[PDB]
């Protein structure tokens, strides 16, 4: 809704984004002490030109350090979080979306799976109780009645 | 498929198959396991290996729905989101020759109408510092010179 | 050194022998027999006793009392082979009892798991936490310094102790019982925490500027607010005292106020004038050798290295790798540095004659 | 066995909603709806017959072997 | 020289390296990353996370490739406006993979609707792991543990790339043997 | 071949290509079908009379008539059981985002659950205009009421520093990496440590290696076990003497992006049996504009 | 708002060093930076020091005394919050 970048940040942010204060200055700056380009934060022209000049002044006068940021850890709350939890509709990366996308389809395979499984042993106790010779038909006891490669096979596979 | 014109080299890094961003999944079994292993222990972990295989047994299954997925958006994108080799890139800076021309056109009103495409020259490192007195210091714009 | 088992009292000492005969034995053994003992018997204890055996509980050998250097010397040589079995059991017990304790404190986010009964016990109590860590989490005991001891109960510093027999039945009761008591546990711990380093800090600056002969404030049992006090005062008397060297007196803890001069003591209630002792002091103003090649032929074989001077030929020490990976990604790195995933190939040709076949067609 | 990874609900796409009256969070320990529906009576079937399940009546008819 | 010049911090007999080091140093003032190491987290996993983060931000690649060798201005800004177009051509056709995914994930969404339309939503809740069976505290506490445990997000770092010295280094950035212009 | 690479099995049709499916492997041991099918209903019957003498293997229907509920349907006809069924409808009937049940939901409930088990007159629109500071408290999203001061102070995260620390640098280079050892006063204690000084440059692996993490591992492991002996033997000189098996407190601070990084931080950890690492910083100086570097190819 | 006169300038002056004498009954008012700095006593020297930059001072020059310097805590502004500190540290 806001590509160009003009959105953030607060107007509070903006009031309090001076040299005086390296906490604010650290929120939108990098690990390292470099400015975000405008591909991945897109901050106001106004945001930029007061950030540029605000660290400018902090790092001649001393409150600055020229390379990193001494709030990078408890600038974290302030930047926001993208958890993996809770999915978001307009995420800029493509696996965050897979992810859940796997997650959803995992779950519809174990529904089919747990009532494939109860189906089958279900089955096989219908079929225990009603007896081996009484439940099974002539047909699968003359023919099916024998190990095969879908009943009990050997190890089918070499190096075992 | 060519999206804006140009071809896609590789569909696989999209999925993130066979590549570094895959997806974490079954961590802590696999890190129970990579423990186990580490240890000297007593005998192989071969518990922990059970574990791990029950616990990616239906792996395949969901690799196999992601590559249909997969070929099914190919089919989506050949079908509609790209032109198939029509339309010209817009990849590369020269390219989008007109941004910069309408950047050059805005330095150049700037100062006075007079130098198109011209940048301030270069000075030396510290220029401001050990430069005299009558000398420049700060570069002006090429029309100030 | 040898005087830090004494004051410790971890050296293990039997009373079935004579007490002035023993006191002999000590005088002449802390004079003499201190030196060729190595940096392991203070880890592992010595039984004063009639003859020297090694054996019986694990880690520990018995020593004869009235014993010469020279004959140590002969018998450690004779049974050098199991003096070295023996530390390396030592050594082996202690490792993994320092994991299994951090096995448990780095699940549970806590700071130390401090114990006082058998260990045998103790790793009972540790595995049947470790199958109930959740629970634990479930409940409110977390970054909660633990003791194991014997009898159920908690200390007013914030820690709390733990019976080295209990079961899962028992367990959740207890774990009820206790939840209640868990918040008061966890703020006098951290209070204490704060006390310890700022008292510690004040005795190491009192150490630094009146540079004393020593500072001992945790022999008595006193509260913590005493300490804190005490400390703080000997600090802000220390600028006082500071034109007078102290380092042939100890300042300690004590109920009594008691100067000696002959003596270097100078024993402290938790609240005494600072002022009034400044106007106090005011008012005052071969054959070892053949027996080592006989009995062990690897010495005269293999060299040593000197552990101060480096010498001409450095050789690299056996490298230490974690006990416990807390993560896969350690995990991965250990066997990655192990080489377990490294191709079982064997080069046969560098990559020197592809750079030098490059620089060639250049 | 459980699942490879835990995550949230979904968000809910525009236009889509849960059928009205109906309890998306309904255990097997519940009690049995006194309402005749097919989600009751399927809940039921399930809950007092086991896991079994047919597509088809021809299928129930096969099962049981000629009733 | 500067401090990234290739010839700095050079150890021969007549080079005296420049400034003091040890507590407050040269780069005391210049440090970017400081990290206060923990038990239970190691130092190669703190380097590792480090070096993924100036990886992954595209920073190390400018640090090299402007260090390393001297590249004009017109160079450095076509290449800085090569990687932006590309970046946002990229991010174009990961949208519609996003917008397809996403549509895949409602067919996934539908065909879960259909099983608990088939089903039962006791039924479907039960396979989805309902604790129906938790007669007591204990039996839905072990599967509280389970998830308790499986929420534990082990740092999400990956190996990062390694640097490839070819001859001459036309680029320096470069860290694949795929060849570039 | 005809001068030319051996093509890999793959490329090679099916050895056995030529043997049919039921011989590859054999099913021998029909004969042992219906034996085994035997023995299991045998026992599986001597199982199901174990189970049935722990318990009851029997079933019964009850017989319901639908007229005995009627004082149930009377009840339900009330106007308070129509009221609190409506009650409970209003109650559902608001937006419900759950499609099915949650594992990650269901856990998330019951661990608040088990967190909290654990643990006049209304102001009006007029008096909210005329307070135009409570409409910036509303969306100010700043702290509120007390603040610590660790959110303040600008040398929280700051490292800190004492003076028995040895501060080691780790500089890892193209074709190059060295470890070097200072203590608190910048004195260097022992000899900068190279790949040329220790003989790994310029050797096998040439132009390549030189700065792997393997040559930066090794000249650091060497480093450090050279440099042990050498920091012990100063601080005896100084009169600071080292204690029984004391830990050395250290100070990484690595400097360079290249591979003689991840080697060199592998042979700390791998020497943190003595050398207790304290604090790890790294140190890059980020060309913004400076002097021109040598010219390129390009 | 008052400009500092000429006449009042040396009174202003000593009052503005004198905002930090290293002991007082109430909390100390922070900088421009919102922090603590050194708590000084007359004629210029260094006595009181901030927990967090402790480590950092005695590091830099060792045998420079320095009480480490504790903000006042709050008891006027809640009296039950006293009574609970008191109580915590009896019980400690």
């Amino acid at each position: 809704k806001d590509p160009q970048g003009v959105q953030r940040p607060s107007p509070e942010v903006y009031m309090k984004l001076n040299y005086k204060n390296p906490a604010t200055i650290s929120r939108f700056l990098t690990r390292t002490g470099h400015m975000y380009p405008a591909d991945i934060l897109p901050l106001n022209p106004e945001a930029v030109v007061k950030l540029r000049v605000a660290k400018a002044q902090a790092i001649r006068i001393g409150l600055y350090p020229r390379f990193g940021n001494p709030f990078w850890f408890r600038s974290q709350k302030f930047r926001p979080k993208a958890y993996q939890e809770n999915y978001d509709p307009t995420t800029y990366s493509t696996k965050r979306t897979v992810e859940h996308f796997a997650y959803n389809w995992v779950q519809t395979d174990r529904i089919r799976r747990y009532f494939r499984e109860l189906e089958a042993v279900h089955t096989s106790g219908s079929a225990s109780a009603r007896g081996s010779g009484g439940g099974t038909t002539a047909e699968h006891k003359q023919q099916d009645q024998f190990y095969s490669p879908e009943n009990q096979p050997i190890s089918l596979h070499r190096n075992n | 498929p060519s999206h804006s014109g140009s071809p896609v080299f590789t569909q696989a890094k999209l999925i993130g198959l066979s590549g570094e961003e895959q997806l974490t999944m079954c961590q802590s079994e696999t890190m129970a396991l990579r423990l186990c292993m580490a240890k000297a222990g007593k005998e192989t972990c071969e518990r922990e290996s059970r574990a791990l295989d029950s616990c990616l047994g239906r792996v395949g299954h969901l690799r196999r729905a992601m590559s249909e997925a997969c070929w099914e958006f190919n089919d989506w994108f050949i079908q509609n989101v790209s032109d198939n080799h029509t339309k010209p890139f817009q990849h590369r800076p020269h390219d989008w020759r007109h941004f910069y021309a309408q950047e050059k056109l805005v330095r150049e009103r700037q100062q006075n109408g007079h130098a198109y495409g011209r940048r301030p020259k270069q000075f030396s490192f510290g220029a401001r510092y050990v430069k005299t007195d009558g000398y420049g210091k700060r570069p002006r714009l090429p029309y100030n010179k | 050194t040898l005087q830090e088992l004494i004051e410790a009292d971890q050296i293990l000492f039997s009373r079935d022998l004579s007490p002035l005969q023993s006191a002999a034995a000590l005088s002449t053994l802390q004079r003499h027999l201190g030196e060729l003992n190595y940096s392991a018997w203070e880890s592992m204890p010595v039984i004063v006793s009639n003859q020297f055996s090694i054996g019986d509980l694990t880690g520990t050998i018995t020593i004869p009392w009235d014993f010469t250097p020279e004959q140590f010397h002969s018998f450690m040589a004779h049974n050098e082979k199991g003096v070295a079995r023996c530390r390396e059991v030592a050594i082996q017990y202690a490792s993994t009892i320092e994991q299994l304790i951090a096995e448990l404190c780095t699940a549970l986010e806590l700071d130390d798991i401090l114990v006082s009964c058998s260990h045998q016990d103790a790793l009972r109590l540790m595995e049947l936490l470790h199958r109930n860590r959740e629970l634990l989490i479930q409940y409110g005991l977390s970054k909660l310094t633990l003791e194991v001891g014997n009898r159920h109960a908690t200390r007013a510093n914030g820690v709390v102790i733990i019976n080295c027999s209990l079961t899962s039945e028992q367990l959740r009761p207890w774990l009820k019982a206790i939840s209640p008591k868990l918040p008061l546990q966890q703020r006098l711990y951290e209070l204490s925490k704060q006390m310890l380093e700022s008292t510690l800090w004040h005795l190491k600056e009192f150490r630094t500027m009146v540079e004393p002969g020593g500072v001992d404030a945790f022999s008595n049992d006193c509260t913590y607010a005493e300490r804190l006090q005490w400390s703080k005062e000997l600090f802000r008397i220390g600028p006082s005292l500071a034109p007078w060297d102290w380092s042939e007196m100890t300042f300690v803890l004590s109920p009594d106020v008691d100067i000696d001069w002959a003596n270097g003591l100078l024993a402290l209630p938790y609240n005494f004038d600072g002022d009034a002792l400044v106007r106090y002091v005011e008012e005052v103003q071969e054959r070892m050798r053949h027996l080592y090649r006989q009995t062990n032929p690897h010495m005269d074989e293999y060299l040593a290295s000197s552990n101060s001077r480096v010498d001409t030929l450095p050789v690299e020490r056996p490298l230490s790798h974690a006990v416990t990976f807390n993560s896969d990604a350690e995990a991965e790195d250990q066997l990655k540095w192990e080489g377990f995933y490294a191709e079982p190939y064997v080069d046969q040709a560098p990559t020197s004659d592809i750079d030098d076949m490059a620089h060639t067609f250049m | 066995h459980g699942n490879l990874f835990y995550f949230r609900e979904y968000p809910m796409y525009p236009g889509e909603y849960v059928p009205a009256e109906h309890n998306t969070l309904s255990s097997l320990r519940d009690e049995l709806r006194l309402d005749l529906t097919a989600q009751s009576l399927k809940e039921a079937w399930m809950r007092v017959s086991g896991g079994v399940y047919f597509q088809s009546v021809d299928e129930y008819y096969a099962s049981v072997d000629g009733l | 020289y500067m401090m990234y010049h290739r010839k700095a911090m050079g150890t021969m007999k007549y080079s005296k390296w420049k400034g003091a080091h040890g507590g407050i140093s040269h780069f005391y003032g210049r440090t970017p990353m400081v990290e206060e190491v923990r038990p239970n987290e190691p130092i190669t996993l703190v380097d590792r996370r480090i070096m993924h983060y100036v990886h992954h931000s595209r920073l190390r690649h400018f640090q090299l490739f402007r260090s390393y060798q001297e590249k004009s201005n017109s160079t450095e800004c076509k290449l800085r406006e090569g990687e932006m177009l590309r970046r946002r051509w990229h991010r174009r056709l990961q949208k519609s993979f996003i917008a397809f995914m996403q549509f895949k994930t409602m067919k996934v969404l539908e065909d879960q609707a259909r099983l608990v339309n088939t089903y039962g939503q006791a039924a479907v809740n039960a396979a989805l792991g309902d604790p129906w069976n938790a007669t007591d505290n204990v039996a839905r506490e072990r599967k509280s543990a389970a998830v308790r445990r499986q929420v534990r997000a082990l740092p999400m770092v990956n190996v990062v790339p390694k640097h490839v010295a070819t001859m001459k280094q036309i680029h320096n950035d470069r860290f694949n043997y795929r060849w570039r212009v | 071949r005809r001068g030319k690479p051996r093509p890999r099995a793959g490329m090679f049709p099916d050895k056995y290509r030529r043997v049919p499916m039921l011989l590859k492997p054999q099913q021998g041991g029909q004969q042992y079908f219906n034996h085994f099918l035997i023995r299991s209903t045998n026992d599986r019957l001597t199982q199901q009379d174990v189970d049935n003498a722990s318990g009851q293997a029997h079933s019964f229907i009850s017989p319901q008539l639908p007229q005995m509920d009627w004082r149930n349907m009377s009840a339900r006809s009330s106007e308070e059981s129509i009221r609190e069924e409506m009650r409970q409808l209003a109650e559902n009937d608001v937006m419900q985002h759950q499609r099915v049940f949650n594992e990650r939901m269901w856990y998330e409930k019951e661990e608040e659950h088990r967190m909290k088990a654990r643990s006049p007159r209304v102001l009006g629109g007029d008096y909210f205009k005329t307070r135009f500071g409570y409409s910036l408290v509303k969306n100010s999203e700043m702290t509120q009421g007390p603040v610590d001061y660790s959110q303040l102070d600008m040398w929280g995260e700051m490292p800190r520093y004492t003076s028995d620390m040895v501060f080691l640098y780790l500089v890892s280079r193209r074709r190059n990496t060295y470890a070097v050892a200072y203590t608190y006063e910048g004195k260097r204690i022992l000899n900068t440590y190279t790949a040329g000084n220790r003989g790994l440059k310029g050797g096998d692996r040439g132009f390549r290696s030189e700065g792997s993490t393997d040559n930066g591992h090794q000249v650091t492991s060497m480093y450090l076990n050279d440099l042990l002996p050498k920091l012990r033997e100063m601080r005896a000189s100084e009169g600071r003497p080292m204690g029984r098996g004391e830990k050395v407190e250290l100070v990484v601070r690595v400097m360079g992006f290249y591979n003689g990084r991840q080697g060199a931080v592998r042979a700390v950890q791998d020497r943190a049996n003595e050398f207790h690492v304290r604090y790890f910083e790294d140190i890059t100086p980020f060309p913004l504009n400076g002097p021109k570097m040598p010219r390129g190819v390009f | 708002i008052n400009y500092v006169p000429h006449a009042q300038l040396r009174e202003h002056i000593d009052k503005e060093l004198d905002k930090y004498v290293a002991g007082k009954n109430e909390p100390y008012p922070l900088n421009f930076v919102g922090q603590m700095p050194f708590l000084e006593d007359g004629d210029g020297n260094i006595v009181e020091v901030p927990e967090s930059l402790l480590s950092n001072h005695m590091a830099e020059h060792p045998d420079s005394t320095a009480k480490p310097h504790e903000p006042h805590t709050s008891s006027s502004i809640s009296e039950a919050a006293a009574f609970e500190e008191r109580m915590l540290r009896a019980m400690v």
